[PDB]
C-alpha cells in the first residue's frame, strides 16, 4: 500500500493492490494539461459560468477558441482539460438531449442529462480497452422545479450539486475561495465569479481574456455575454 | 472492438486477486450500515461531503428501486449507479412477467448475478461496490450484503466500508432481535457516530427505512430529529 | 367496449363501462378498463382488449422506471409519445385504441391515441363501440370549466348512453376522477342494470349425478 | 374454424373454499371420434389446475412450455406459484406468440397457496387475463355451458353442491354440442384434499 | 494488447492447464463437502462458511441447491460461480424434461454442463468456473447415484466422497470406513459426522457448522430433505 | 382534410381545416394540422393523420440535432430535405402529405411541397382532399406579390370555399403567419368564415 | 511476445520463416518433370514394424490428372488437399472441363497467406501452413511440376527435392536432371537420390511413387511395381 | 469473441502448442489395442481404482457407433468431446449415405477436427489420442491413431497414453500371427502387454472386446482376472 | 513508456502516441494557408524526392467537395484516408440535408472522427494535420486546422509541418484580413520559399490553390500562369 502498484494496474483500469483506479487518478491529471481554470457558480436568479481564454498565437480565430457549448436551448456546458475530449462529450451530449426530447416529449433536466453522461463516462472508467474522456464538463441550466442548476461531472464518473465551483489547473485556490464566499452569504454571481477566477489567477483580466455564459430563471435559453457586457462587469468590479 | 479475455484470473494461490483488491477498494468506502427490525430495515450511510458548495440534496446514496425495496453501497459511486439502473430494469421485467412485485432474494439474486458477471467476462474489472438491499413483502423483512465477488449474504445487520470491522464487532453487541424500527435506526446511528470524524449532521448522513408502507428516504429533517437524542 | 373521457376545471375524468364480449356472448360482467399508468396519469382500454393490457402495461413500466430516474411527477406527455411510439412501430396490428389522462404541472390533459399512432389532445371523447352515444351526450352537454359533480353525473350519462343504446357495452360504469391532489377510483359509479335475483332454485340432490370413476388425493 | 378442429370445453366454478374444474374427454378430428381419455387439465401445483381447450397441439404445448416455466420458478423460488402469478405467466406465454397464436383457451382454476382463497380465470386465444367470481368457460360449445352455469351457478356452495352443479353444466351443455362429449372429468379442490371424478356422458 | 492478454486457454511447458489447477486451489480453499451414496438414500453434508455471526439464515440451506423433481447439488468454492452453475443445470434439465416429457437422468445432466465447464476450459480465454460440485439424484434407469464434478470439466460417479478443505483426509476415513452396498442411510448419517468431526479443525463440531440434506424413495415419488437442527444435535449427540 | 400555404414578402400563411373523419362520422372536429417543426418551419400534415404526425415528429427531431449543431436556424431547404427523404424512404407504408413552410435567414419565406416524397417549391401548395375543389378559386384569385392581410383573407376564403363543398373538410380554419417577428398562430371559428354562394 | 503478422527487421514475416524452418524437419519428397508426365517418390520413414506402411499416404491424389505430393506438417496439408478437390470439381462443374494445374497450385496457393488474429469473422486460420505440397499432373500444356511453400509462392520447377534432406537431394536434381530424360529414368533416378538421403535401409514399403502421364491417370505404384523399380537399385 | 492465435510457430519450427498436448497426452492413462482376425480388444490402464470409485462411469473405451469405438488417453474432458461430436457425425452420415461409417471415415473425421483446433483463433489443441477400433462393412478390422496433431494413421497393434515407448515396444516384439491366431491368445496379448505397466495386473484396467458384426464387448471384470491369474 | 497505446495515460496525463503523431506531423513538409478578405491560399513546401516523379505526384491540395479545400501534411495516405472520410462526409450531408455542408460543421465532423482514434489501443491516431479552406456568400472564407489530437481551431493564418514556427514568424507579418486572393498568392509564395530550408531537402515544387470570389467559390487549383508569376515574384523577393 501507499502507491503500491502490481502487474497491469498503473496500465488500465484495474484495481491496483490498494483499490485505485491510477487511469482515472491520472486522467485528473490529465484535465491539467489544458492549462486552464473555469468556474460555475449559481445565485437564486441565474446560473454563470465564467472561463479563461487563452489565444496567445495571434492568428487563431477567437471567435472558436471557446469552451461554452450550448447544449440546448435551455442547457449551458464548460468544458475542461484536454480538448479533443471536451469536444467529443460535447457531441455526445447534445446527441442525449435530442433524444430524450424525441423519446420523451421534454427538455432533459440537467439532472438526467449530467446524470446520463456521467454514465457514458463510468463505462470507460470500466472497460478495459478505451480510456477515460480527459474533460470535466460542467452544466448549467433552469429546471422550472429547483431552479437554477449547476453539475459538474468528471471524467471519475461522479457529479453533484454546487453553489458554486470551478474546474482546472487553479480548482484548488478557486474551491478554497468559493469556501471563504459562500461562508460568508446572490444577484450579481457573475461579480464573485470573475472576482474569484480572476484573484486565483491574479491577472487582473481584459474583456476579451474570458467568455460569460448565464442562463435566468427569467431567461431559461442559454446565451452568452459578449466581451462588450463582460467589460461592463469587469468595469463594474473596478469602480468600487 | 473490447478486449474478450476475462481480466481476473486465478492466481497461483487460487485466490481472484481483483477480487480481493476490490473488496480493500469497498473497505475504503465511505462507511454504511444496515440493521433489520422486526417490522422493517434501516439504512444508514454516511456523506463523505468535500466543501460547503456542494448541493448535498442534489444525489442520494440510498435510491429506491421499487415500492419497497432500497439500495445502498460502500466504495465507487459511479459503479453504483451502473447497478442502480440495472437493479431497475431487473424488477420491471419482473413486475412485467409476473405482475407481482419482485421479491428481495430474487432481486439480490439477479443483481448478485450481474454483479458476477464482469469478473468473469472480456476486459472488464469487478464493480467496486458491495450493496446493501432491504426489501419487505410477505410481511418480513430483507436485508442483503452483495460483493464484487457477486455472493450475496442474509443478514440481521451489518457495517461495510471505513471501518467495517469494529462496525460489525460493534452491532455483535448492540443488535437483538426483537428491536423496534425506530430504535433500531438509533442504533445505526450510533453506529456510524462511533467513526464519523466530522461531527455528523442532518446533510452528511443519510437514512432510509423499509416497512409494510415501503422504502423511501428520511429528509433530513427527520434525520435531525433522529440525530437529536444522540 | 365503451370508453370516454372528460375535463374540467381541477383535473380530468374517465368513464368505462364494464363489459367484455366473445364474439356474441358476455364474456365478462366486471372487467376494469382505468388501468394504472403513474401515480395520477390514468388509462383506459378500448379495442383489442389484450393488446390494451399489454401495451398500457408496458407503459406503465417505463413510466415507473422513469419516474424513479428523474425524481420528479410523470408527464402525460411522455405516456403519450411511449405509447404512440409503440403503437406506430407495429402499424396498427395492435388495435389498442387508449384514451390516457392525468394531471400534470402544466394542467388536466386527456390525450387520446389510436391503434396506428394518431394522437390528438382535446377536451372531450370516447372511443370503443359506444363512441357514437358517449360522443352525442359529450357533444350536447359539454362546457368548458365545469364542476366536478356535473362532470361526474355528465360521464354518467355518457357511459350510461353506450350502455343502454350499444350492445357491446354493458355492465356497471366506471369513472375515476384525477385531480390535482391525486387520484380516487370511483369503482362502479352507477349500476343502470338491476336484474341480479331470480325465482327458481335448480338445486339437484347428492346422487342424481351418476358417477363412474373416483379417487381422492388427501394433501 | 381452427378452434373447432378437435373441438371440447374445460369450465371452472368457484364455491366456498373450492373451485371445481371440469373437462370434456373426446379427442376427435373433425368429425372422427379418435380417443376418449385425451387429458385437458394438467396440474400446476398442490391445489392449481389449468384447463385448456382448442385445439390439440396447442393444449399440450401450452401445458407443456407452461410446465417449463412454472418449474423453473418453483425452483428459482422458494415457493408454490400463487393463482394471480400463474394466471399474469400464461397470459404472458401466450401473448409471446401475439401474431402466431397458439389456439389455446385456458381457464385456471385453484388456490391460494397460502391463505387459500378460490381463484379462477379464462383467457383468449392470445391472452386477454380475465379473472371472474362465478365461473368460466372455454371451448367449441361455450355457449351451452353459460346458459347451464349462468342458471345453475349460486353463491357460496360447498363443494358437493358444487360437483352436482358442474356435473349438470357440463352433462347438458355437452350433450347438445357435436363436437364434444364422451364423458367429463370433474376436479374439487378442497382445502385438505382434491376429488377427481369423471362423469356418465353420452357415448354417441 | 497482447500484453494484457493472460492466456488462460493454453497448456504450460509440461501440459498442466495453469488455470485449471490454480482454480483447483481455490476449490482446495473452499469450505469441505461431502456425500455418501447408500441402498436407501443419500445424503449431502457441507461445512458452512456462515459461521456464526449477525446473519440471518433466511434460505433453507446454504449450499444445497434443488434442480429438478429428483436431483440435488452441491458446490463448493466461488459462491457466485456456484450459482451460475446451478441456474444453468436447472435449464438444462427443464428443457430434457420439455423435449422428453420426462426427468432428466443424472449422467445426462452432469455431461451437459460439463460439457460447458469443459468448453471455458478450452478457447474463449475466459476463466474457467472454480466450482466443484457433488449431485445427487435418482433416476428409472440406474438407482441412487453420486457425482463428483470439477473445474475441468471432468466429473465421476462414486459411493461417497468429499471435495474441497481437507478432502484427503475425509475420502482417507471414506476408504477405512465404507462397506460397500451394506451402509444404510442411517450408517451414512454416523459414518458422515464422523469424517467431518475429524476434519474440520473448528474445533468442537456444531449443528451450526454443517448441514444435511438427504434424498431418499416413497411412494414412487422422490423426497429431497434437508435435516432440521434438531436431528443435527441427536446426531452429533449420537456420535459422542 | 384541406391544408394550404401561401407564399409572401416577409414570409407565409399555414391555412388549415380543423376536421379530421372516420368515414362518414368525425373522431376530431378541431385538431391543429400544423406542427412546429422548429421556431419558425410549420408541416401541415395530411392523409394518415397517425402517419404524419410520426413523419412531423421525427423530422422536428433531426431538423434539431442539425439545428443546434450548426448553431443557427435551419434553412426550410433542409427541413424540406428531411421530411423530404423520410416521405420517400417510406412511400409505400405512409400516406402522408407535408407542404413543410417557413421562414430563414438565408431566403425568406418558402412553402415547399412534399406529396410523395418530393421536392418543389411553390407559391400556394395546397394539399389535402379537400384541395380538389378550390384549384379553381385559388388560380382565379391568385395574384403574387400578396400583402400579408392578402393571404390570410386569401387562404381563409380558399379552405371556406373546400368547407363548404367537401365532407372530408369542416370544423375551424388554423392560420399562422411565420416571418422574422415570429409565428402569429390565429383561429377562424365557425361563426366568422366567410359567407360564400350557399345554394 | 508478438503477433503472427510482425515482420522482422530483415522484411520477412516471422511467421513464414519459422514456418519454412518447420518444413526442414519433415521426411524428405522429391518429384521429377518430363516430357513423358511426372514422377513423385516420398519416404514414409516408417516409425515402427507395429504401424501400417500404407497409412501414411503422402502423394494423394487431386484429380484425374494432378497428384499432390507434401512434406512437413501432414496433418495441416488435410485443409490444403480438401481444399483442391473441392476447387478442381466445381471448376468441373461450372465449366465442364478439367482444371489446368497452374489454376490448381494457384487457387490453393491462395490459403497459405490467409492467416490473421484480429479480423477472424470465423476461427479462421490462426498461423500459417506448415506444408510443402509439390503439386504435379498434366493438361493441355502438357506435364509440370509446381512446388509450393508456405509462403503461398507457387513456382514452375523441372525437378525439386522438398523436405529434411531436400539440398543435397536437390544438388542430385540438378546433377542428373536433363530435359529429354525419360519417364522410366526418372522413376529410377528419383529412386537413387532418396536412397541417397534416407537413413533408414531402402524397401518397397517405407516409401511411394506416381506418376501422371498423357494419356495415363494419376497411379500409385503398388508394393510389386515399386520392388520391380528397385531391382535396379 | 475471443481470436488470439493461441497456437503459433517457435524459432525452430516447432508448435509448442501442440507439443505440449502431446505432453499431456504423455501423462494419460496407458490405453493399448490390437488388431486380431476377427476381434479387436482394447485396454486402458486401471485408471483411478478408488474403492469408492464407479466403475462405469470413468471407462476410457466409449462406443462411437454399431461398429466403431475408441479409447483415448489425456484430458478426459476433451475427448468427451471429440467422442461426442464423432457420434452426431456418424449418425448425420447414416442419415446421408445410407451406409454406416467406415473406420477410416470417422476416423478421419476426428482427424480433421483435431486438427482444425489445431489452427484456429483462441483455441487450445485437443490432449487426446484416441485409438478408434473397428469393422468395416466388409467386416475386416480396424486400428487407427489419432493423436493431437492430427495426423492418424492404421495400426496393427499400438499403445499411447504414459509409457506408451516400453508397450510398443512391447507389441513390437510379441505381435505375431501366432499371437493372433484366436481370441484368447489376442486378450491374453493386450493384458500381457499392460502387465508391463499395470501395477497388480488382474483387475485394475479391465477391457473390451468387439467381435464381427458384434456390438461392442466390454468386461467381465472377473474374466479380466482370470487371464490376470493366467498370465501372472 | 507507458506510451505503447492510446488508452494508458502516462503519470502525467499525457496520451504519449498523440504527442508521438504530433512529432510525425512536424518531421513532415510545412503547408500554410492564409484565410483572407474574400477566400483562402493554400501553399504547399511539397518536397520532390527524385527527379523520377511526375510533376504533380503525391498532391497535398485535394478536393473534399466543391466549396470545401484541404491541405494536408505528415504521413500522407492517412491524408488521403482522412479525404475518403471527409468526401462521404460532404456527400451524406447533401443526400441528408440538400445544400452545400457548412465548413464548420464539416471540421466538427472529421475533428470527431480524427478524435475517434485516440481512444482505443486498437487502432493508432492519425498522424497528419490538415488544413480546410471554404468560401460562400453566406460564411466567407473559414480556414480550420485539425491536428493528431482532433481539436479543431479557426485560423487567420495557419502553418503545419516541420517548419510551422517560422511560417508563424512569416504569418504574423501579414494585413490578411485587408487583402485578396491575387494579392495573397504572392505572399503565401514567398512564405514558403522562406521557411524552405533550402540546402537540406533540396528540389520541393510549389502547389497552390485558393477558393473565393474569383472562383465563385468553386475551389480549384492556382492557373499555371498565376502560380508561376508567384513563384517569379516570391523568388525576387529572396534575392
Amino acid at each position: 500500500s501507499r502507491g503500491s502498484s502490481a502487474g497491469f494496474d498503473r496500465h488500465i483500469t484495474i484495481f491496483s493492490p490498494e483499490g485505485r483506479l491510477y487511469q482515472v487518478e491520472y486522467a485528473f491529471k490529465a484535465i491539467n494539461q489544458g492549462g486552464l481554470t473555469s468556474v460555475a457558480v449559481r445565485g437564486k436568479d441565474c446560473a454563470v459560468i465564467v472561463t479563461q481564454k487563452k489565444v496567445p498565437d495571434k492568428l487563431l480565430d477567437s471567435s472558436t477558441v471557446t469552451h461554452l457549448f450550448k447544449i440546448t436551448e435551455n442547457i449551458g456546458c464548460v468544458m475542461t482539460g484536454m480538448t479533443a475530449d471536451s469536444r467529443s462529450q460535447v457531441q455526445r451530449a447534445r446527441y442525449e438531449a435530442a433524444n430524450w426530447k424525441y423519446k420523451y416529449g421534454y427538455e432533459i433536466p440537467v439532472d438526467m442529462l449530467c446524470k446520463r453522461i456521467a454514465d457514458i463516462s463510468q463505462v470507460y472508467t470500466q472497460n478495459a480497452e478505451m480510456r477515460p474522456l480527459g474533460c470535466c464538463m460542467i452544466l448549467i441550466g433552469i429546471d422550472e422545479e429547483q431552479g437554477p442548476q449547476v453539475y459538474k461531472c468528471d471524467p471519475a464518473g461522479y457529479y453533484c450539486g454546487f453553489k458554486a465551483t470551478a474546474a482546472g489547473v487553479k480548482q484548488t485556490e478557486s474551491t478554497s475561495f468559493l469556501e471563504k464566499k459562500v461562508k460568508k452569504k446572490f444577484e450579481q454571481t457573475v461579480e464573485t465569479a470573475i472576482t474569484c477566477l480572476s484573484t486565483v489567477l491574479s491577472i487582473d483580466f481584459k474583456p476579451s481574456e474570458i467568455e460569460v455564459g448565464v442562463v435566468t430563471v427569467e431567461n431559461p435559453k442559454f446565451r452568452i455575454l459578449t466581451e462588450a457586457e463582460i467589460d461592463a462587469h469587469l468595469v463594474a468590479l473596478a469602480e468600487r | 472492438r473490447g478486449y474478450s479475455f476475462s481480466l481476473t484470473t486465478f492466481s497461483p494461490s487460487g485466490k481472484l486477486v481483483q477480487i480481493e483488491y476490490a473488496l480493500a477498494a469497498v473497505a475504503g468506502g465511505a462507511p454504511s450500515v444496515g440493521i433489520k427490525a422486526a417490522n422493517g430495515v434501516v439504512l444508514a450511510t454516511e456523506k463523505k461531503q468535500k466543501s460547503i458548495l456542494y448541493d448535498e440534496r442534489s444525489v442520494h446514496k440510498v435510491e429506491p428501486i421499487t415500492k419497497h425495496i432500497g439500495l445502498v453501497y460502500s466504495g465507487m459511486g459511479p459503479d453504483y449507479r451502473v447497478l442502480v439502473h440495472r437493479a431497475r430494469k431487473l424488477a420491471q421485467q419482473y413486475y412485467l412477467v409476473y405482475q407481482e412485485p419482485i421479491p428481495t432474494a430474487q432481486l439480490v439474486q439477479r443483481v448478485a448475478s450481474v454483479m458476477q458477471e464482469y469478473t468473469q467476462s472480456g476486459g472488464v474489472r469487478p464493480f467496486g461496490v458491495s450493496l446493501l438491499i432491504c426489501g419487505w413483502n410477505e410481511g418480513r423483512p430483507y436485508l442483503f450484503q452483495s460483493d464484487p465477488s457477486g455472493a450475496y449474504f442474509a443478514w440481521k445487520a451489518t457495517a461495510m466500508g471505513k471501518n467495517y470491522v469494529n462496525g460489525k464487532t460493534f452491532l455483535e453487541k448492540r443488535y437483538n432481535e426483537d428491536l423496534e424500527l425506530e430504535d433500531a435506526i438509533h442504533t445505526a446511528i450510533l453506529t456510524l457516530k462511533e467513526s464519523f470524524e466530522g461531527q455528523m449532521t442532518e446533510d452528511n448522513i443519510e437514512v432510509g427505512i423499509c416497512n409494510e408502507a415501503g422504502f423511501r428516504r428520511l429528509t433530513p429533517t427527520e434525520v435531525k430529529d433522529y440525530l437529536a437524542a444522540i | 367496449t365503451t370508453i370516454a373521457g372528460l375535463v374540467f376545471q381541477d383535473g380530468v375524468i374517465l368513464g368505462a363501462d364494464t363489459r367484455a364480449t366473445n364474439d356474441s356472448v358476455v364474456a365478462d360482467k366486471s372487467c376494469e378498463k382505468i388501468h394504472f399508468i403513474a401515480p395520477k396519469i390514468y388509462c383506459c382500454g378500448a379495442g383489442v382488449a389484450a393488446d390494451a393490457e399489454m401495451t398500457t402495461r408496458m407503459v406503465a413500466s417505463k413510466m415507473e422506471l422513469h419516474a424513479l430516474s428523474t425524481g420528479r411527477e410523470p408527464r402525460v406527455a411522455t405516456v403519450t409519445r411511449i405509447l404512440r411510439q409503440t403503437l406506430f412501430r407495429y402499424q396498427g396490428h395492435v388495435g389498442a385504441s387508449l384514451i390516457v389522462g392525468g394531471v400534470d404541472l402544466t394542467g388536466p390533459q386527456l390525450y387520446g391515441v389510436h391503434p396506428h399512432g394518431s394522437y390528438s389532445r382535446l377536451p372531450f371523447t370516447a372511443l370503443g363501440s359506444g363512441q357514437d352515444a358517449a360522443l352525442a351526450v359529450l357533444e350536447d352537454r359539454f362546457q368548458p370549466n365545469m364542476t366536478l359533480e356535473a362532470a361526474q353525473g355528465l360521464l354518467v350519462e355518457a357511459v350510461t348512453a353506450g350502455i343502454l343504446g350499444d350492445l357491446g357495452s354493458g355492465g356497471n360504469v366506471d369513472a375515476c376522477v384525477i385531480t390535482k391532489t391525486g387520484a380516487k377510483l370511483l369503482r362502479t359509479l352507477s349500476s343502470p342494470t338491476e336484474p341480479v335475483k331470480r325465482s327458481g332454485r335448480y338445486h339437484f340432490v347428492p346422487g342424481t349425478t351418476a358417477v363412474l370413476t373416483q379417487t381422492v388425493k388427501p394433501l | 374454424s381452427i378452434m373447432s378442429y378437435n373441438g371440447g370445453a374445460v369450465m371452472a366454478m368457484k364455491g366456498k373454499n373450492c373451485v371445481a374444474i371440469a373437462a370434456d374427454r373426446r379427442f376427435g378430428i373433425q368429425a372422427q371420434m379418435v380417443t376418449t381419455d385425451f387429458q385437458k387439465i394438467f396440474p400446476m401445483g398442490d391445489r392449481l389446475y389449468i384447463g385448456l381447450a382448442g385445439l390439440a397441439t396447442d393444449v399440450q404445448t401450452v401445458a407443456q412450455r407452461l410446465k417449463f416455466r412454472l418449474n423453473l420458478y418453483e425452483l428459482k423460488e422458494g415457493r408454490q406459484i400463487k393463482p394471480y402469478t400463474l394466471m399474469s405467466m400464461v397470459a404472458n406465454l401466450l401473448y409471446e406468440k401475439r401474431f402466431g397464436p397458439y389456439y389455446t383457451e385456458p381457464v385456471i382454476a385453484g388456490l391460494d397457496p397460502k391463505t387459500f382463497k378460490p381463484f379462477i380465470c379464462s383467457l383468449d386465444l392470445i391472452g386477454c387475463p380475465m379473472v371472474t367470481d362465478d365461473f368460466v368457460v372455454s371451448g367449441t360449445c361455450a355457449e351451452q355451458m353459460y346458459g347451464m352455469c349462468e342458471s345453475l351457478w349460486e353463491p357460496n356452495m360447498d363443494p358437493d353442491h358444487l360437483f352436482e352443479t358442474i356435473s349438470q353444466a357440463m352433462l347438458n351443455a355437452v350433450d347438445r354440442d357435436a363436437v364434444s362429449g364422451m364423458g367429463v372429468i370433474v376436479h374439487i379442490i378442497e382445502k385438505d384434499k382434491i376429488t377427481t371424478r369423471t362423469l356418465k356422458a353420452r357415448m354417441d | 494488447s497482447r500484453r494484457y492478454d493472460s492466456r488462460t486457454t493454453i497448456f504450460s511447458p509440461e501440459g498442466r492447464l495453469y488455470q485449471v489447477e490454480y482454480a483447483m486451489e481455490a476449490i482446495g480453499h473452499a469450505g469441505t463437502c461431502l456425500g455418501i451414496l447408500a441402498n436407501d438414500g443419500v445424503l449431502l453434508a457441507a461445512e458452512r462458511r456462515n459461521i456464526h455471526k449477525l446473519l440471518d439464515e433466511v434460505f433453507f440451506s446454504e449450499k444445497i441447491y434443488k434442480l429438478n423433481e429428483d436431483m440435488a447439488c452441491s458446490v463448493a468454492g466461488i459462491t457466485s460461480d456456484a450459482n451460475v452453475l446451478t441456474n444453468e443445470l436447472r435449464l438444462i434439465a427443464q428443457r430434457y424434461l420439455l423435449q422428453y416429457q420426462e426427468p432428466i437422468p443424472c449422467e445426462q445432466l452432469v455431461t451437459a454442463l460439463c460439457d460447458i465447464k469443459q468448453a471455458y476450459t478450452q478457447f474463449g480465454g475466459k476463466r474457467p468456473f472454480g466450482v466443484s460440485l457433488l449431485y445427487i439424484g435418482w433416476d428409472k434407469h440406474y438407482g441412487f447415484q453420486l457425482y463428483q464434478s470439477d473445474p475441468s470439466g471432468n466429473y465421476g460417479g462414486w459411493k461417497a466422497t468429499c471435495i474441497g478443505n481437507n478432502s484427503a483426509a475425509a475420502v482417507s476415513m471414506l476408504k477405512q470406513d465404507y462397506k460397500e452396498g451394506e451402509m444404510t442411510l442411517k450408517s451414512a448419517l454416523a459414518l458422515a459426522i464422523k469424517v467431518l468431526n475429524k476434519t474440520m479443525d473448528v474445533s468442537k463440531l456444531s449443528a451450526e457448522k454443517v448441514e444435511i440434506a438427504t434424498l431418499t424413495r416413497e411412494n414412487g415419488k422422490t423426497v429431497i430433505r434437508v435435516l432440521k437442527q434438531k436431528e443435527v444435535e441427536q446426531l452429533i449427540k449420537k456420535h459422542e | 382534410t384541406t391544408i394550404m400555404a401561401v407564399e409572401f414578402d416577409g414570409g407565409v400563411v399555414m391555412g388549415s381545416d380543423s376536421r379530421v373523419s372516420a368515414g362518414e362520422a368525425v373522431v376530431n372536429r378541431v385538431f391543429d394540422k400544423l406542427s412546429p417543426l422548429h421556431e419558425r418551419i410549420y408541416c401541415a400534415l395530411s392523409g394518415s393523420a397517425a402517419d404524419a404526425q410520426a413523419v412531423a415528429d421525427m423530422a422536428a427531431y433531426q431538423l434539431e440535432l442539425h439545428g443546434i449543431e450548426l448553431e443557427e436556424p435551419p434553412l426550410v431547404l433542409a427541413a424540406a430535405n428531411v421530411v423530404r427523404n423520410i416521405s420517400y424512404k417510406y412511400r409505400e407504408d405512409l400516406s402522408a402529405h407535408l407542404m413543410v413552410a417557413g421562414w430563414d435567414q438565408r431566403e425568406g419565406g418558402q412553402v415547399y411541397g412534399t406529396l410523395g416524397g418530393m421536392l418543389t417549391r411553390q407559391p400556394f401548395a395546397i394539399g389535402g382532399s379537400g384541395s380538389t375543389f378550390i384549384y379553381g378559386y385559388v388560380d382565379a384569385a391568385y395574384k403574387p406579390g400578396m400583402s400579408p392581410e392578402e393571404c390570410r383573407r386569401f387562404t381563409t376564403d380558399a379552405i371556406a370555399l373546400a368547407m363548404s363543398r367537401d365532407g372530408s373538410s369542416g370544423g375551424v380554419i388554423y392560420l399562422v403567419t411565420i416571418t422574422a417577428a415570429g409565428v402569429d398562430h390565429r383561429v377562424i371559428l365557425g361563426n366568422e368564415l366567410p359567407k360564400f354562394y350557399d345554394e | 511476445d508478438r503477433g503472427v503478422n510482425t515482420f522482422s527487421p530483415e522484411g520477412r514475416l516471422f511467421q513464414v520463416e519459422y514456418a519454412i524452418e518447420a518444413i526442414k524437419l519433415g521426411s524428405t519428397a522429391i518429384g521429377i518433370q518430363t516430357s513423358e508426365g511426372v514422377c513423385l517418390a516420398v519416404e514414409k520413414r516408417i516409425t515402427s514394424p507395429l504401424m501400417e506402411p500404407s497409412s501414411i499416404e503422402k502423394i494423394v491424389e487431386i484429380d484425374a490428372h494432378i497428384g499432390c505430393a507434401m512434406s512437413g506438417l501432414i496433418a495441416d496439408a488435410k485443409t490444403l488437399i480438401d481444399k483442391a478437390r473441392v476447387e478442381t470439381q466445381n471448376h468441373w462443374f461450372t465449366y465442364n472441363e478439367t482444371m489446368t494445374v497452374e489454376s490448381v497450385t494457384q487457387a490453393v496457393s491462395n490459403l497459405a497467406l490467409q492467416f490473421g488474429e484480429e479480423d477472424a469473422d470465423p476461427g479462421a486460420m490462426s498461423r500459417p501452413f506448415g506444408v510443402a505440397l509439390l503439386f504435379g499432373g498434366v493438361d493441355e500444356k502438357g506435364p509440370q511440376l509446381f512446388h509450393m511453400d508456405p509462403s503461398g509462392t507457387f513456382v514452375q520447377c523441372d525437378a525439386r527435392a522438398i523436405g529434411s534432406a531436400s539440398e543435397g537431394a536437390q544438388s542430385s536434381l540438378q546433377e542428373v536432371y536433363h530435359k529429354s530424360m525419360t519417364l522410366k529414368e526418372a522413376i529410377k533416378s528419383s529412386l537413387i537420390i532418396l536412397k541417397q538421403v534416407m537413413e533408414e535401409k531402402l524397401n518397397a514399403t517405407n516409401i511411394e511413387l506416381a506418376t501422371v502421364q498423357p494419356g495415363q491417370n494419376f497411379h500409385m505404384f503398388t508394393k510389386e511395381e515399386l520392388e520391380e523399380v528397385i531391382k535396379d537399385i | 469473441s475471443y481470436d488470439r492465435a493461441i497456437t503459433v510457430f517457435s524459432p525452430d519450427g516447432h508448435l509448442f502448442q501442440v507439443e505440449y498436448a502431446q505432453e499431456a497426452v504423455k501423462k494419460g492413462s496407458t490405453a493399448v489395442g490390437v488388431r486380431g482376425r476377427d476381434i479387436v480388444v482394447l485396454g486402458v490402464e486401471k485408471k483411478s481404482v478408488a474403492k469408492l470409485q464407479d466403475e462405469r462411469t470413468v471407462r476410457k473405451i466409449c462406443a462411437l457407433d454399431d461398429n466403431v469405438c475408441m479409447a483415448f488417453a489425456g484430458l478426459t474432458a476433451d475427448a468427451r468431446i471429440v467422442i461426442n461430436r464423432a457420434r452426431v457425425e456418424c449418425q448425420s452420415h447414416r442419415l446421408t449415405v445410407e451406409d454406416p461409417v467406415t473406420v477410416e471415415y470417422i476416423t478421419r473425421y476426428i482427424a480433421s477436427l483435431k486438427q482444425r483446433y489445431t489452427q484456429s483463433n483462441g483455441r487450445r489443441p485437443f490432449g487426446i489420442s484416441a485409438l478408434i477400433v473397428g469393422f468395416d462393412f466388409d467386416g475386416t478390422p480396424r486400428l487407427y491413431q489419432t493423436d493431437p496433431s492430427g495426423t492418424y494413421h492404421a495400426w496393427k497393434a499400438n499403445a499411447i497414453g504414459r509409457g506408451a515407448k516400453s508397450v510398443r515396444e512391447f507389441l513390437e516384439k510379441n505381435y505375431t500371427d501366432e499371437a493372433i491366431e484366436t481370441d484368447d491368445l489376442t486378450i491374453k496379448l493386450v493384458i500381457k502387454a499392460l502387465l508391463e505397466v499395470v501395477q497388480s495386473g488382474g483387475k485394475n484396467i479391465e477391457l473390451a472386446v468387439m467381435r464381427r458384426d458384434q456390438s461392442l464387448k466390454i468386461l467381465n471384470p472377473e474374466e479380466i482376472e482370470k487371464y490376470v491369474a493366467e498370465i501372472e | 513508456g507507458y506510451d505503447l497505446s492510446a488508452s494508458t495515460f502516462s503519470p502525467d496525463g499525457r496520451v504519449f502516441q498523440v504527442e508521438y503523431a504530433m512529432k510525425a506531423v512536424e518531421n513532415s513538409s510545412t503547408a500554410i494557408g492564409i484565410r483572407c478578405k474574400d477566400g483562402v491560399v493554400f501553399g504547399v513546401e511539397k518536397l520532390v524526392l527524385s527527379k523520377l516523379y511526375e510533376e504533380g505526384s503525391n498532391k497535398r491540395l485535394f478536393n473534399v467537395d466543391r466549396h470545401v479545400g484541404m491541405a494536408v501534411a505528415g504521413l500522407l495516405a492517412d491524408a488521403r484516408s482522412l479525404a475518403d472520410i471527409a468526401r462521404e462526409e460532404a456527400s451524406n450531408f447533401r443526400s441528408n440535408f440538400g445544400y452545400n455542408i457548412p465548413l464548420k460543421h464539416l471540421a466538427d465532423r472529421v475533428a470527431m472522427y480524427v478524435h475517434a482514434y485516440t481512444l482505443y489501443s486498437a487502432v493508432r491516431p492519425f498522424g497528419c494535420s490538415f488544413m480546410l479552406g471554404s468560401y460562400s456568400v453566406n460564411d466567407g472564407a473559414q480556414l480550420y486546422m485539425i491536428d493528431p489530437s482532433g481539436v479543431s481551431y479557426g485560423y487567420w493564418g495557419c502553418a503545419i509541418g516541420k517548419a510551422r514556427q517560422a511560417a508563424k514568424t512569416e504569418i504574423e507579418k501579414l494585413q490578411m484580413k485587408e487583402m485578396t486572393c491575387r494579392d495573397i498568392v504572392k505572399e503565401v509564395a514567398k512564405i514558403i520559399y522562406i521557411v524552405h530550408d533550402e540546402v537540406k531537402d533540396k528540389a520541393f515544387e510549389l502547389e497552390l490553390s485558393w477558393v473565393g470570389e474569383l472562383t465563385n467559390g468553386r475551389h480549384e487549383i492556382v492557373p499555371k500562369d498565376i502560380r508561376e508569376e508567384a513563384e517569379k515574384y516570391a523568388k525576387e523577393s529572396l534575392k
